[PDB]
């Protein structure tokens, strides 16, 4: 018997076993998430340990089938998933130290409090308190106080830990036959073996710079516009030719510019599109919202929801007797069990979140026939891409008219369109430079191009040169500013957001072209279009069986990431920005700093 | 008149497993097709060779009743010319099979919270079963070239796995009791038929 049969039998036995263990772990976690009780915590912890033990045992038992004798490409990805070593390559002391460092960083991030220069008994944490100040305050000094305090009484405590974490993770990555931890992260996008669809780990970087070069002009114009209208709220604090200070971006870290809509609204007089009052006056509940969302998916050819979805899922807050985590998540317990946990209210935001979560559920239902290890998205940026593309069509005025909301004699003026486009740009276009800069900084730190004594200097230089943000106070080498973010203190990847943001508009453009839509791309509804449903379903059902390149080609007809669909969506806003920026300076200078 | 006892092979308490399907002979009796339409929800009533309507006025030699429970997404393999884990290693039907296949959902009395690991199926087998053959063997399947000597270990696996039905799975993983009937004609005079 050749290695092929021996690997096939091993995978065939692993894939019945894994299904049961994962189900019982998922059921325990769901029971905990519905009832927060000590007994349920005990059951969750006792059932999430057998899964880890079994996975480690099978991974140890799966190192005897080398990946050069196996020739099926469907059995070589399961073995790739099962042969990952992770932290097992280290010694016991090294693994214990790494786990301790990770837990300590997570604990310092979570339980972190900054306290006032005034009376020292009342002082706040991040949620709430340090987010309300950053989102709903117009005082220059209070925002600066919060921004400096968070990075002073928390940032100090992560740098000595982050140094050792970097060293240990680099050693582990080198021991696992990689170059560094950044290469380990980039390995998710790696494709090899299939002729014509290869993708090296190093090509991702180059594709990222190539995309960002084309993204640059629209972001620069938006930055100039935001600077121009932000000088009115802070008359003597922002330079007309300089960079935006870091503590005035509406967020703690400047990840999103959403909270600047009140200050930078194009046409304040004209309202926005809201259907909360219409929903309330029409006696709408969670069941109605989810039935409308289900009809939306049925209209494009996708199937109904399972009968068990309606009975086993919680869609409203149980009340006071039961305590649950009110976070909208889509659950795929396996073996046919699909549930949505969300505390639905009668609001437009929940109306869109229902579509988002049911898009996740449809994506999960698409690949139920694939093997266990291949039941996931092709890369780390499809699940959110599908959710956002299915949510976008719900917010169009035409779809609202279709479902009986919004008066049928509404005049869609050419100003509410500009307002909507700017609101979307403040949260979609304003985050790409931040993500790119953070990922590039971490990659260069991992490689070793940035020495240990230049971390903050390089961080601030990159933020000045790429994003266009200057620190309000000088920072020495004792601070660790990047670690203040959640995704850095806790070990997580960050380029998936950029990749998904580029994927979503490619998907939207392809589906709208398949729907025979005429007009601007932002007025697109994919409802009542069977072709646009089949085109998406052709990719949804593949899972990880095929490389993400082929999955993207199956829908958009392209071979790689592209930004032209993204810039087509924001074309009217781009022209309007040129029209409004005729008398301003488009661009920023690195030299200027507030403390100069 | 001695009616055909189609009341113990369709309404027993516990049914046999897939790898040990039971066979009960029914002969020298009077047909009761009317009561067969009880348990009204049928997931499948596909018939082969003969039509269900004309089965009343037909006399055969022996009728065999085989009972077992399989999951929802595997009922399609109980049919001529099918390939799969159930067909190859558990239950095979001939290409010229004459009879009917009856299946209905049983996730009310064949499932429990915690898992009903009392129903098991064969996963690995060296050969492929010929039509109408059983195998209750329990030897260790050798997946390599080194002998196992009847113990578990690398490349040695137990041949039988357990379903583990739970009352929250989907209509494809939920239990489905399946009863198949086969009609045979011999040189002996025909007796098994009603008025
Ligand atoms: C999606 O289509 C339905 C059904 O409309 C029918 O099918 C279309 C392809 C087209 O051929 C129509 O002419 C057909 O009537 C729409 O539901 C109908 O909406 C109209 C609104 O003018 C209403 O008068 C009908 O009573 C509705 N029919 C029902 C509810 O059965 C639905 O509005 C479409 N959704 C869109 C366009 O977003
Ligand atoms: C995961 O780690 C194990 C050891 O912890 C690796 O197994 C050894 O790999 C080396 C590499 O040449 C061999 O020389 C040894 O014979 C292997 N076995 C032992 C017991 O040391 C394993 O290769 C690692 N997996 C991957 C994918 O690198
Ligand atoms: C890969 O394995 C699957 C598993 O059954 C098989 O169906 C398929 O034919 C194999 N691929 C090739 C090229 O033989
Ligand atoms: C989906 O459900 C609706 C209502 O229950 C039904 O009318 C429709 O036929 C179903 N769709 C399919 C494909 O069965
Ligand atoms: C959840 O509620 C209480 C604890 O809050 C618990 O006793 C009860 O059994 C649970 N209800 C379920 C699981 O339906
Ligand atoms: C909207 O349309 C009017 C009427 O043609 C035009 O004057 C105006 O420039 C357009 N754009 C905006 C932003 O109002
Ligand atoms: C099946 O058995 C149950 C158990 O007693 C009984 O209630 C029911 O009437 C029986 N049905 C038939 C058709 O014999
Ligand atoms: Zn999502």
């Amino acid at each position: 018997s050749t290695i092929e049969e021996q690997a096939k039998t091993f995978l065939d036995k692993f894939n019945h076993e894994a299904e049961d263990l994962f189900y019982q772990s998922s059921l325990a976690s769901w029971n905990y998430n519905t009832n927060i009780t000590e007994e349920n915590v005990q059951n969750m912890n006792n059932a999430g340990d057998k899964w880890s033990a079994f996975l480690k045992e099978q991974s140890t038992l799966a190192q005897m089938y080398p990946l050069q004798e196996i020739q099926n490409l469907t059995v070589k990805l399961q073995l790739q998933a099962l042969q990952q070593n992770g932290s097992s390559v280290l010694s016991e002391d090294k693994s214990k130290r790494l786990n301790t460092i990770l837990n300590t960083m997570s604990t310092i991030y979570s339980t972190g409090k900054v306290c006032n220069p005034d009376n020292p008994q009342e002082c706040l944490l991040l949620e709430p308190g340090l987010n309300e100040i950053m989102a709903n305050s117009l005082d220059y000094n209070e925002r600066l106080w919060a921004w400096e305090s968070w990075r002073s009484e928390v940032g100090k405590q992560l740098r000595p830990l982050y140094e050792e974490y970097v060293v240990l993770k680099n050693e582990m990555a080198r021991a696992n036959h990689y170059e560094d931890y950044g290469d380990y992260w980039r390995g998710d996008y790696e494709v090899n073996g299939v002729d014509g669809y290869d993708y090296s780990r190093g090509q991702l970087i180059e594709d990222v710079e190539h995309t960002f070069e084309e993204i640059k002009p629209l972001y620069e114009h938006l930055h100039a516009y935001v600077r121009a209208k932000l000088m009115n709220a802070y008359p003597s604090y922002i330079s007309p030719i300089g960079c935006l200070p870091a503590h005035l971006l509406g967020d703690m870290w400047g990840r999103f510019w959403t909270n600047l809509y009140s200050l930078t609204v194009p046409f304040g007089q004209k309202p926005n599109i809201d259907v909360t009052d219409a929903m309330v006056d029409q006696a709408w509940d969670a069941q109605r919202i989810f039935k409308e969302a289900e009809k939306f998916f049925v209209s494009v050819g996708l199937p109904n929801m399972t009968q068990g979805f309606w009975e086993n899922s919680m869609l409203t807050d149980p009340g006071n007797v039961q305590k649950a985590v009110c976070h909208p998540t889509a659950w795929d317990l396996g073996k046919g069990d699909f549930r949505i946990l969300m505390c639905t209210k009668v609001t437009m935001d929940d109306f869109l979140t229902a579509h988002h979560e049911m898009g996740h559920i449809q994506y999960d239902m698409a690949y139920a026939a694939q093997p266990f290890l291949l039941r996931n998205g092709a890369n780390e940026g499809f699940h959110e891409a599908v959710g956002e593309i299915m949510s976008l069509s719900a917010a169009t005025p035409k779809h609202l008219k279709s479902i009986g909301l919004l008066s049928p004699d509404f005049q869609e003026d050419n100003e509410t369109e500009i307002n909507f486009l700017l609101k979307q740009a403040l949260t979609i276009v304003g985050t790409l430079p931040f993500t790119y800069m953070l990922e590039k900084w971490r990659w260069m730190v991992f490689k070793g191009e940035i020495p240990k004594d230049q971390w903050m200097k390089k961080w601030w230089e990159m933020k000045r040169e790429i994003v266009g943000v200057v620190e309000p106070v000088p920072h020495d080498e004792t601070y660790c500013d990047p670690a203040s973010l959640f995704h850095v203190s806790n070990d997580y990847s960050f380029i998936r957001y950029y990749t998904r943001t580029l994927y979503q508009f490619q998907f939207q453009e392809a589906l709208c072209q398949a729907a025979k839509h005429e007009g601007p791309l932002h007025k697109c509804d994919i409802s009542n279009s069977t072709e646009a449903g089949q085109k998406l379903f052709n990719m949804l059902r593949l899972g990880k069986s095929e490389p993400w390149t082929l999955a993207l080609e199956n829908v958009v007809g392209a071979k790689n990431m592209n930004v032209r669909p993204l810039l087509n969506y924001f074309e009217p806003l781009f022209t309007w920005l040129k029209d409004q920026n005729k008398n301003s300076f488009v661009g920023w200078s690195t030299d200027w700093s507030p403390y100069a | 008149t001695n009616l055909c006892p189609f009341d113990e092979v369709f309404n027993a308490t516990t049914f046999a497993s897939v790898y040990a399907w039971n066979r009960k002979r029914i002969s020298n009796c009077v047909a009761d097709y009317s009561v067969l339409y009880n348990f009204a929800p049928f997931f499948a009533f596909k018939c082969y060779g003969v039509s269900p309507t004309k089965l009343n006025d037909l006399c055969f030699t022996n009728v065999y009743a085989d009972s077992f429970v399989i999951r929802g997404n595997e009922v399609s393999q109980i049919a001529p010319g099918q390939t799969g884990n159930i067909a190859d290693y558990n239950y095979k039907l001939p290409d010229d099979f004459t009879g009917c296949v009856i299946a209905w959902n049983s996730n009310k009395l064949d499932s429990t919270v915690g898992g009903n690991y009392n129903y098991r199926y064969r996963l690995f087998r060296k050969s492929k079963l010929k039509p109408f053959e059983r195998d209750i063997s329990t030897e260790i399947y050798q997946a390599g070239n080194k002998p196992c000597n009847g113990v578990a270990g690398v490349n040695c696996y137990f041949p039988l796995q357990s379903y583990g039905f739970r009352p929250t799975y989907g209509v494809g993983h939920q239990p489905y009791r399946v009863v198949v009937l086969s009609f045979e004609l011999l040189h002996a005079p025909a007796t098994v038929c009603g008025p």
